[PDB]
């Protein structure tokens, strides 16, 4: 039942006990002090035994830890070191963003979308302003296009430094987690610099960029990009012919490519387990097509294959910021229609048309013509999808979001079982959770 | 070993049904349950639950619905006792 | 012509070479016994990842000594809200109200009236800074730049009572950050 | 994937009586749990206090009609055992569970504000 | 009830919607796909509908023992009850919801017009009668 | 209609007696929001003005399309309601 | 009649995704199982269901293909719907959506119809 | 092509005199930097109507129920020209030479799922073209073709 719990040789028939001084029920009223007159063997697998059911040693791997990277109650069930049934605690991030999306505008909703991922931010941000692009049927220009390609590779190089080195340093690499955190830091000084924040950049807003790039960055850009060239070498020196680092990443997480599928798993751990498949490649979007790039992918669909195929994301999106500082074209950067952008400030103030756009679009807002969407990017974790209902209003009526990070904690019980609790934090790394992107 | 006889079980029950509302303080074995106790479903439930409190008895889902009487349960105690096992200090040493 | 006869597609053909080789055994190994077992034995790429990182011992460290010295500042930078003024004195503020329907966290808070000259002025003006998200719509929304967010960060305080922002302490912060915000705009001016 | 502890699948019952004697069994459930709750989450009120309150809570609302609406009240009681069970609540939740809780005349109200 | 499907063999998508109501239930798509075992428990979660066959169906993303499902249009956003910390209590409790600043509601002077019209048709003239 | 949803729909006890919804038109479609309350809809925080409230259905507007459509969901949930005509 | 058709291994050469091994004797296997598809139509699925027709317009067809072709390699490429242990599971799993499908009976009329109100989103008619 | 690039063709803090031929002789791979940016060049100077309408003419939404769908099959098309009028009677009884124009393709095959981008080809690439991993690393390198 609830609270407690209660054959190979033949059932003998074994009547008539007697002994030498008389029989089995002449002497039955005293025989229960004589231990040796007892008559249930303690080995028959009939033998009655009650035991109560005490539950399992369930650590509770909680907010407190430092490998979570946010607040997750991981219920862990483990039996001595292995892991029996686990039970991933989502919602201690819920800040309720679905819902607050609802009551603000198109322009007002962009920066929910910075803060669901801290550090993939204009990818982020990119997929809402796709989906609204989609709706309002209006396509940015060619420069405008060109800008989101080579900042949705920087962002990528920021997300995979923060997976992947914090990955290694969960597994207790703490040497390359240093020396990449300097490149976020020169990365993040690109982003300062275009937008303004260093991390939330509400740059990428529905209708192309926020603002021209300042005048030299592609200087600054490229300079970077052949001192990065040496960073990733260093990096792969300490993890990717380390013997210690492929012990504790060989073989653990399994996932098939079969059942990934299954899963809806997306991203790394889709083509860890060999499925070559790409949204950039299966869907083109903002300047995608226009690149060349290799896309990777593994053979045994475990920890080891996701970082060689993490690792190799970082020089595939380096050679595109080359090609996007060398194609960039010139132009416009945002959609030249003043019911979907603000219009210049020497204009504002110069035209009468103009400051009528001006005063509009910041009070009402712009309104989206009816109907509904789901378009999918290639995020650093994975497929991260918008689904947009457009009510004819300035504001969206349903604004659901597929987070990678998401489904890949739910197939934790899936690749985590039958492993050890130090493969837990393996299995955790190599999921690039973000547990604002979890909980949105 | 099961300690536990036919009237040690019945003369504790009624130490627990005479902590409950009951019709009559008159109860043996012939005594109902619905019926001379006039109890009816969350009642009951109190006291076939305080039982298992005494009687170290967990009654299952089937005899939920077929219990009529009160000496089915001091006879189902009987075929349903046995002591927690011991740790391995308690039992020899 | 497709594969569609077939209910295939030149999508779901995988590429000449697709399927993997056969996997090696032990007497197809390119490197012999002992080859591998004095790698294995004597560590040698612990020994070389021990060396590569005894040379970044002998490198510059990228560590700036704060506050002594900051990090760089870009003229976008969004930092510290405050309201401007005229080089005439008069406020550049004339109560839109753009400014508390554009704010997405909604943190300003207007109240305005005529002014005793008729001009039209506000007499309440509030930031709740702990409730602001520091987006920047404050600057863009303005016609006639009143609102700027300054590349101030160090204004920590004590109590939270003090991060509640009146209109006196933004007009305090705007002729105290003036000159920088001269920095600010006339260095982004172009780009707008 | 393996199920939690003390999980079942959510079903739309079809029958009227079956679902009178799954409601019964968990009332009992409950109440075998009477001694746990005590001293999981360290309730200042003794067993019997629990299988009171426990019994003010079943004894409320037994009175409902609709089965298709039975079966979402059972199925939401059903999360609120295995969140129980569990131990998953914490131990402030629990507390203030059962902390919580006569009218005044028009004059009072009048007075202070009414609502 | 929306249901996004993805083909990585043929390369495209695919969106079953099916309705459901208050009280109607809607089988669970567990015995095709594992992957919603998490996906219907947000739905359930956010919105109560209740979902035929789910092997554990329950709270993903509200508050242990929070009351009412949130996402929906007459649940108001700033909810019903906010917690704060009672020191002669000595825990974290629960009270009603009280603002010092309340949410202002600038919908009231949205668009009185209309904004958008039927469009240009595009349907391939294999698709009409 | 007939069905007592509010036991599923979570809301609290106050919903279901002591709030009056409208149903009105502003000039296609149906609305419905609560009437404000007697005291503390709007108190002056005494701190910085702002515009306290202790109502928390003070921001919600439900936009329907038809009359009936709008009446079947004020039964359904077991709320109180009135319907504001409008003048032709 | 007893008889057993290997749909996937469970040991021996990987196929590049994971967790699917190498096929020790498709071809035939392959053979085997699409013949048993067009028996399976012949017993459950009425004539005019639309569903019956477009089963063996590629079950015919691909299984008429890897007849004549006698190399792994060939049967794959002119299929074009990826490796041959992927067909395997292409047949198999289309087996039994046709004792699935022909319980369901969804050769029949709309079983469900909708309501006046249900499809129609924000006022205006789809 | 990303090959191998010397020292001194990477902005970065490098090596002034003797030191240079030190760091050559002790440093593993010579031709990698220490990653300090180039004070003297990085960063230095500071940075301080329906022409053109579409979102008015969107497509339009126009949803497709068994009522309309039987039409196509009797009437034709309007390209090709041939209440409730449920569809499973109509697939009862009508010609199948119907069926394999209109509700089929290519003679009655089924119509594979469209892609999403047709132009989605791969190609199997190899370690001297980039200049990846070796082959015994359990990854490959897939191309556009
Ligand atoms: C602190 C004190 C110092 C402690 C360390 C001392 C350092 C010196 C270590 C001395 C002992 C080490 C012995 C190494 C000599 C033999 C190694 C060798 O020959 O390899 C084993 C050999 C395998 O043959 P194999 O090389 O694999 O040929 C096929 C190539 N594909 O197998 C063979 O067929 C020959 C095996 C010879 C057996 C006798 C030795
Ligand atoms: C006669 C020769 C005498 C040599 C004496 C020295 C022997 C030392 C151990 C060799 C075997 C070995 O390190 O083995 C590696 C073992 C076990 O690896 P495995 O389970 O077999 O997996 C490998 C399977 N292969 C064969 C397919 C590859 O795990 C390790 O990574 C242990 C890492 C130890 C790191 C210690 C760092 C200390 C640095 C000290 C200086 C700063
Ligand atoms: C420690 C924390 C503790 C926290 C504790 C938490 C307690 C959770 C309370 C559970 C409330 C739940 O939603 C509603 C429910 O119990 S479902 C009963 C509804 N009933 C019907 O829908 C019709 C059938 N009704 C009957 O069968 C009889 O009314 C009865 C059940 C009384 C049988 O008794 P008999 O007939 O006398
Ligand atoms: S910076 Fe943005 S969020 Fe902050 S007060 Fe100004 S408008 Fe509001
Ligand atoms: S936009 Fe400028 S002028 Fe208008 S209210 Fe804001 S600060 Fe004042």
């Amino acid at each position: 039942n609830d609270f407690y719990d209660v054959n190979d040789f033949f059932p003998v028939q074994v009547d008539g006990i007697e002994s030498s001084l008389g029989k089995y029920e002449e002497f039955a009223k005293d025989a229960h002090e004589w231990e040796s007159w007892n008559l249930q063997n303690e080995d028959h697998p009939e033998y009655p035994v009650k035991r109560t059911k005490i539950r399992h040693f369930t650590l509770n791997f909680g907010p407190q830890h430092p490998a979570a990277h946010g607040v997750l109650r991981l219920i862990l069930e483990l039996h001595g070191e292995e892991i029996l049934r686990s039970d991933p605690h989502v919602g201690l991030l819920h800040r309720g963003t679905e819902k607050l999306i609802e009551s603000k505008t198109y322009m007002q909703a962009l920066p929910y979308f910075d803060r669901l991922d801290y550090v993939s931010m204009m990818t982020n941000e990119q997929v809402f302003s796709l989906a609204v692009e989609k709706l309002l049927n209006l396509e940015v220009p060619e420069r405008g296009q060109y800008i989101r390609t080579l900042f949705g590779e920087i962002t990528r190089v920021l997300n995979h430094l923060m997976s992947v080195l914090s990955h290694a340093m969960d597994v207790g690499a703490l040497t390359p987690f240093l020396w990449g955190f300097e490149e976020r830091e020169k990365l993040m000084e690109f982003y300062e610099r275009v937008s303004g924040a260093r991390l939330h950049s509400a740059y990428v807003r529905p209708g192309g960029v926020s603002q021209d790039l300042p005048a030299g960055l592609l200087d600054d850009i490229y300079m970077w990009a052949t001192q990065f060239g040496d960073r990733l070498d260093e990096t792969e020196e300490l993890l990717t012919d380390s013997r210690i680092w492929k012990q504790r990443t060989i073989g653990i997480g399994e996932v098939t490519a079969e059942d990934a599928l299954n899963y809806g798993l997306s991203g790394v751990m889709l083509r860890g387990s060999g499925v070559p498949f790409d949204i950039r490649k299966s869907q083109p979007y903002d300047a995608y097509d226009k690149v060349d790039f290799d896309i990777a992918v593994g053979t045994k669909g475990d920890c080891y294959d996701r970082y060689l195929i993490r690792m190799t994301e970082f020089r595939q999106s380096l050679r595109i910021i080359e090609q996007c500082c060398n194609q960039m074209p010139p132009g416009p950067v945002k959609v030249e229609d003043f019911k979907v952008a603000p219009p210049p400030r020497a204009l504002m103030k110069e035209d009468m048309e103009a400051l009528i756009h001006h005063f509009l679009l910041y009070t009402k807002g712009y309104a989206v013509p009816a109907g509904e969407t789901y378009t999918a990017i290639e995020a650093p974790k994975g497929e991260m999808a918008v689904y947009v209902v457009s009510d004819g209003s300035e504001r969206p009526y349903r604004c659901k979001i597929r987070a990678p990070g998401f489904a890949h904690l739910g197939a934790f019980d899936h690749i985590a079982r039958g492993h050890f609790l130090p493969d837990a934090v393996a299995i955790i790394g190599t999921m690039d959770l973000v547990f604002g992107e979890v909980d949105r | 070993a099961s300690t536990l006889t036919k009237e040690d079980v019945l003369t504790r029950s009624v130490s627990v049904l005479r902590g409950f509302e009951v019709k009559t303080k008159d109860i043996d074995l012939q005594t109902t349950f619905v019926q001379d106790l006039g109890m009816d479903s969350l009642d009951l439930n109190d006291a076939l639950v305080a039982l298992e409190e005494e009687f170290d008895v967990v009654f299952d889902d089937k005899t939920a619905n077929e219990i009529k009487t009160v000496g089915e349960v001091v006879d189902f105690v009987l075929a349903n006792y046995l002591p927690t096992e011991q740790s391995i200090n308690h039992t020899i040493r | 012509p497709t594969l569609a006869l077939t209910s295939g597609s030149i999508q779901g053909t995988h590429p000449e070479g697709f399927r993997l080789p056969r996997p090696k055994t032990w007497e197809e190994s390119s490197e012999s016994a002992l080859s591998k077992a004095t790698k294995w034995y004597l560590l040698s790429e612990i020994f070389r990842g021990l060396y590569i990182t005894l040379e970044m011992y002998f490198r510059a460290p990228y560590t700036i000594y704060y506050p002594f010295e900051k990090g760089p500042v870009s003229p976008r930078f969004r930092g510290e809200h405050a309201l401007r003024r005229y080089p005439s004195g008069e406020e550049r503020c004339i109560a839109c109200k753009l400014c508390e329907a554009v704010c997405p966290a909604q943190a300003i808070t207007i109240e305005a009236e005529e002014r005793i000259d008729g001009s039209r002025r506000t007499y309440k003006y509030d930031i709740d800074m702990t409730k602001c998200i520091y987006c920047g719509y404050c600057q863009e929304s303005c016609p006639v730049d009143a609102i700027v967010e300054t590349p101030n960060v160090e204004y920590a305080t004590e109590t939270r009572e003090e991060l509640l922002y009146n209109k006196e302490k933004l007009l305090a912060n705007g002729d105290k950050w003036e000159q920088e915000i001269q920095y600010a705009l006339d260095a982004d001016a172009p780009y707008r | 994937t393996n199920p939690t502890a003390f999980a079942q699948t959510t079903r739309y019952v079809k029958d009227s009586t079956e679902m009178r004697t799954l409601v019964l069994n968990l009332y009992r459930r409950y109440l075998r749990h009477s001694r746990g709750f005590v001293n999981n989450y360290n309730l200042d009120i003794p067993a019997s206090q629990v299988r009171t309150k426990i019994r003010q809570e079943f004894e409320r609302q037994r009175f409902v009609k609709d089965l298709p609406l039975k079966n979402v009240l059972y199925m939401k009681a059903q999360m609120e055992f295995q969140e129980l069970v569990n131990f998953w609540k914490q131990q402030c939740h629990v507390m203030q569970y059962f902390e919580s809780i006569k009218g005044d005349s028009f004059v009072q109200k009048f007075l202070k504000g009414a609502q | 009830v929306v249901y996004n499907l993805l083909s990585v063999r043929h390369n495209s998508r695919i969106r079953i919607k099916t309705y459901a109501s208050e009280v109607s239930p809607v089988p669970s798509v567990v015995p095709l796909f594992q992957g919603a075992n998490w996906f219907e428990r947000e739905t359930y979660d956010l919105f109560g509908i209740f979902f035929e066959g789910h092997p554990d169906l329950r709270r993903i993303m509200t508050d242990y023992g929070f009351q009412g499902h949130p996402l929906r249009k007459d649940f108001p956003t700033t909810g019903y009850t906010e917690v704060r910390y009672d020191a002669e209590k000595r825990r974290v409790v629960y009270e009603p919801l009280e603002l010092t600043q309340a949410w202002r509601n600038f919908t009231v002077g949205s668009s009185v017009w209309e904004q958008v019209g039927d469009g240009k048709d595009f349907t391939p003239e294999s698709f009409k009668l | 209609t007939d069905l007592a949803k509010e036991l599923v729909s979570g809301a609290p006890k106050e919903l279901i007696t002591e709030r009056v919804a409208r149903i009105y038109q502003e000039t296609e479609t149906w609305k419905i929001d609560w009437d404000i309350l007697n005291k503390g809809n709007r108190w002056e925080n005494d701190l910085m003005g702002y515009q306290s409230s202790s109502d928390y259905m003070q921001g919600t507007i439900l936009k329907f399309d038809t009359r009936e459509g709008a009446i079947r969901f004020a039964k359904g949930q077991g709320w109180d309601y009135y319907i504001q005509e409008p003048k032709v | 009649q007893a008889q057993e058709i290997l749909i996937k291994a469970n040991k021996g050469n990987p196929t590049g995704l994971t967790g699917l091994f190498q096929h020790p004797s498709p071809r035939p296997t392959l053979i085997t199982l699409y013949k048993a598809t067009l028996k399976n139509l012949e017993e459950k699925i009425p004539k005019e269901s639309v569903y019956r027709t477009a089963v063996e317009a590629f079950t015919k067809e691909r299984l008429s293909i890897v007849e004549n072709n006698e190399i792994i390699e060939d049967i794959e490429k002119k299929i074009g719907s990826g490796l041959v242990e992927e067909l395997i599971v292409q047949a198999n799993e289309e087996y039994d959506l046709i004792d699935k499908m022909a319980e369901w009976k969804a050769w029949e009329e709309l079983e469900e119809k909708p309501l006046d109100d249900q499809w129609t989103y924000f006022g205006k008619k789809l | 092509s990303g090959g191998p690039v010397p020292v001194f063709k990477k902005y970065t803090t490098g090596s002034k005199g003797i030191w240079e031929k030190i760091r050559q002789l002790l440093t593993l791979v010579p031709n990698r930097s220490t990653g300090n940016p180039l004070v003297k060049n990085y960063r230095v100077p500071p940075p301080g109507y329906y022409d053109r309408d579409h979102r008015r003419n969107y497509p339009r939404l126009v949803a497709f129920d068994q009522t309309k769908v039987s039409g196509l099959l009797t009437l034709g098309s309007a390209q090709n020209p041939r209440q409730s009028v449920s569809l499973s009677s109509t697939l009862a009884t009508i010609d199948p030479k119907v069926v394999k124009s209109e509700l089929l393709a290519e003679g009655g095959s089924p119509v594979v799922a469209p892609s999403l981008n047709k132009k989605m080809k791969f190609r199997l690439t190899e370690e001297s073209e980039h200049g990846m991993y070796p082959e015994d690393y359990p990854i490959r390198i897939f191309a556009q073709n």
